[PDB]
RNA sequence: AACUGCGAAUGGCUCAUUAAAUCAGUUAUGGUUCCUUUGGUCGCUCGCCACUUGGAUAACUGUGGUAAUUCUAGA
RNA sequence: CGAUCGCACGCCCCCCGUGGCGGCGACGACCCAUUCGAACGUCUGCCCUAUCAACUUUCGAUGGUAGUCGCCGUGCCUACCAUGGUGACCACGGGUGACGGGGAAUCAGGGUUCGAUUCCGGAGAGGGAGCCUGAGAAACGGCUACCACAUCCAAGGAAGGCAGCA
RNA sequence: CGUCGCUACUACCGAUUGGAUGGUUUAGUGAGGCCCUCGGAUCGGCCCCGCCGGGGUGCCCUGGCGGAGCGCUG
RNA sequence: CAUAGCGACGUCGCUUUUUGAUCCUUCGAUGUCGGCUCUUCCUAUCAUUGUGAAGCAGAAUUCACCAAGCGUUGGAUUGUU
RNA sequence: CAUGGUAAUCCUGCUCAGUACGAGAGGAACCGCAGGUUCAGACAUUUGGUGUAUGUGCUUGGCUGAGGAGCCAAUGGGGCGA
RNA sequence: UCUGGGUCGGGGUUUCGUACGUAGCAGAGCAGCUCCCUCGCUGCGAUCUAUUGAAAGUCAGCCCUCGACACAAGGGUUUGU
């Protein structure tokens, strides 16, 4: 019920079983057995033996698209306020971009005239 | 062991120190960036799936 | 506090065991343990945080003949922990030491063992690790 | 404030190393590289956005962790 | 083979009337030249020592061929070849209380000592080693690791480099 | 002039398989960086295409959720 | 300050872990040093338990009593004791 | 249960306490706590040792025509091992 | 006996470490076929990959079977207040 930690083999080692290691150079390890740390002391590769389960998913033995946005009311606006700007689709938008025009041509002309 | 919990679409995230081990047991051994359905933490948070997204060790 | 517990002793006397400190020695060479009654025929053995004394075999010739109080700090015999763990290190070494207990270097060299560690302060504030 | 760009390869200190090595004069790069300055060149090419395309990240709000740092995570 | 930014603001209206033109720049750029340079080369020149006479040549020493690598030329490195290369005109080795020079002291002439030190060039940032970035660094008031020092700790960790001015 | 005797000083030989310190290396171990070959924890686009959808006219211009195409790519 | 602790000059003993003295047993033979191993016993107690005394303030030390339950170690040199 | 044997031993640290005592230097003790040493009686969960389970791989020489399966080398050697 | 306990078998555990065979445009390469093929096909080849955490052992002093098979109310010597 302690922390469970894992060997050379990378199985999990219970209170009570196996050895643990501590090199000088600080690094510790645990091992479960004596075939482990043998193992490990000699050397060995742990991916090469096949047993170890770095073995087992080195080589793959026994073994989505998400989209959403979410509209938020603002500082400055309210959601009530942009939803009602976002659907001026019958004809409004058409309203305020036929006013531009004619402001904009009324203002423009306006301005040359104000010149002599 | 604080939890850092946070609703994006609300934001109003805020922190829950519990004390029992076995509602965060149903996170233990999970990586980061996996859905964990938290019916474990007591019964406000039925028909609840979230997101572990990170933490910090007991040293920071 | 709390009294150290027993561990196997592994370092008889006549063990030669490694310097970690920076006090220009290279091994330790121990001639007998602090606090050993002993028995007909057995040889006063040490384990870590054990207290012996040793005389430098090579080093700096300062050092050499002469006998100084050491403390174990690394043990290559494996050692029961209380809770299941045997510890073992990858060699024996010490570091030389007063009889008040602060050593005479500044630095070790290596890990330490927590036997060792919360038994003498001294190391402990010099140690790089905790084993 | 922060992003971006530049600079931080200069200056200053010291003389341990260094005996055809450094260095001094002389000569070559037709054997090379070069920010920046300046001057050239920037329609020389046939080939349902151009009245201007996309995503994140800062700064910021908010929740913290760590005895501790010009430490940083999540939203 | 510019999707960048300011400065005053104007011209043409036939096709009309809403668009096409406009000046001063700034930022930018692949390439060329120049500038600041850098790098490696050519010739000539160095203190004491033979109680240093033969060195280099495995592990490249000398040269050829063909490559790799580098900004480029070259044994820089690799493979295959040839056995060369340097020395009493002092090689090689050792020492230096040697950074090199412009210079300083003494002065018939010749010379003899000193040049760490403000100018030029070189090297180094406690010792080595390896690199990120950048045009330019093997940079240390950048990083990474080992070694020697040494700092704070709740011992779980974190942080260093005054041969810069004091 | 030399031996001898006394006193200071300076070197020399000398067992000690003496000691210490630079520097150059054989061999073994070898941190770390760089390169190459992998690896693929994760983060996106396309195929969306179960749904309400739709318009030149069930033959979608699509507005969002949603299944998931369990495939093609960065 | 004789007697806390010592004890001269003298004198009384004990012990058989020293060494002598003697020659009773063994010469038709009792294997003759030391070490190692192992058990037990003695106390004239080194430590530990309980005490008394001091020139016993504390600490340490010394003397003495009941007391042999338990313990009395690792090594260099030497064949050594 | 007659009778016989008989067994436990010692130390350190914390606290008491920088306290009592002492001018100062120094410097205790009882109760309590945590542990050791020597000894004793067991035991094998764990760590270690053994290992001819001659268990399972590896391997030298040779031998069965070869593969496969094996065997001999007085336990061939060696790794791990119930 | 509500059977019994054996012997095989099965399962579990565990030990070692991935069996023979087959397959592979895997493999340092080499030797044969070139109307052939426009990059191939016929042999040799340690080793690698998949089948395969496979193969093999496992109570003889391991655990559980209720699967199979036979066998088990039998033998001999004694014993009385
Ligand atoms: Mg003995
Ligand atoms: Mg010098
Ligand atoms: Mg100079
Ligand atoms: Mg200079
Ligand atoms: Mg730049
Ligand atoms: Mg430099
Ligand atoms: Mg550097
Ligand atoms: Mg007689
Ligand atoms: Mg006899
Ligand atoms: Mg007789
Ligand atoms: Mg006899
Ligand atoms: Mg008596
Ligand atoms: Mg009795
Ligand atoms: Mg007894
Ligand atoms: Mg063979
Ligand atoms: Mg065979
Ligand atoms: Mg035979
Ligand atoms: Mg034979
Ligand atoms: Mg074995
Ligand atoms: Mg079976």
């Amino acid at each position: 019920m302690k922390v469970e930690l894992c060997s050379f083999s990378g199985y999990k080692i219970y209170p009570g079983h196996g050895r643990r290691y501590a090199r000088t150079d600080g690094k510790v390890f645990q091992f479960l057995n004596a075939k482990c740390e043998s193992a490990f002391l000699s050397k060995r590769n742990p991916r090469q033996i096949n047993w170890t389960v770095l073995y087992r998913r080195k080589h793959k033995k026994g073994q989505t698209r998400r989209a959403v946005k979410f509209q938020r009311a603002i500082t400055g606006a309210s959601l009530a306020d942009i939803m009602a700007k976002r659907n001026q689709k019958p004809e409004v938008r058409k309203a305020q971009r036929e006013q531009a025009i004619r402001a904009a041509k009324e203002a423009k002309k306006a301005k040359q005239a104000s010149k002599k | 062991m604080k939890l850092n919990i946070s609703f994006p679409a609300t934001g109003c995230q805020k922190l829950i120190e519990v004390d029992d081990e076995r509602k965060l047991r149903t996170f233990y051994e999970k990586r980061m960036a996996t859905e964990v359905a938290a019916d474990a933490l007591g019964e406000e948070w039925k028909g609840y799936v979230v997101r572990i997204s990170g933490g910090n060790d007991k040293q920071g | 506090s709390g009294a150290k517990f027993r561990i196997s002793l592994g370092l008889p006397v006549g063990a030669v065991i490694n310097c970690a400190d920076n006090t220009g020695a290279k091994n330790l060479y121990i001639i007998s343990v602090k606090g050993i009654k002993g028995r007909l025929n057995r040889l006063p053995a040490a384990g870590v945080g054990d207290m012996v004394m040793a005389t430098v075999k090579k080093g700096k010739p300062e050092l050499r003949k002469k006998v100084h109080p050491a403390v174990v700090i690394r043990q290559r015999k494996s050692y029961r922990r209380k809770d299941g763990v045997f510890l073992y290190f990858e060699d024996n070494a010490g570091v030389i030491v007063n009889n008040k207990g602060e050593m005479k270097g500044s630095a070790i060299t290596g890990p330490v063992a927590k036997e060792c560690a919360d038994l003498w302060p001294r190391i402990a504030s010099n140690a790089g690790s905790i084993a």
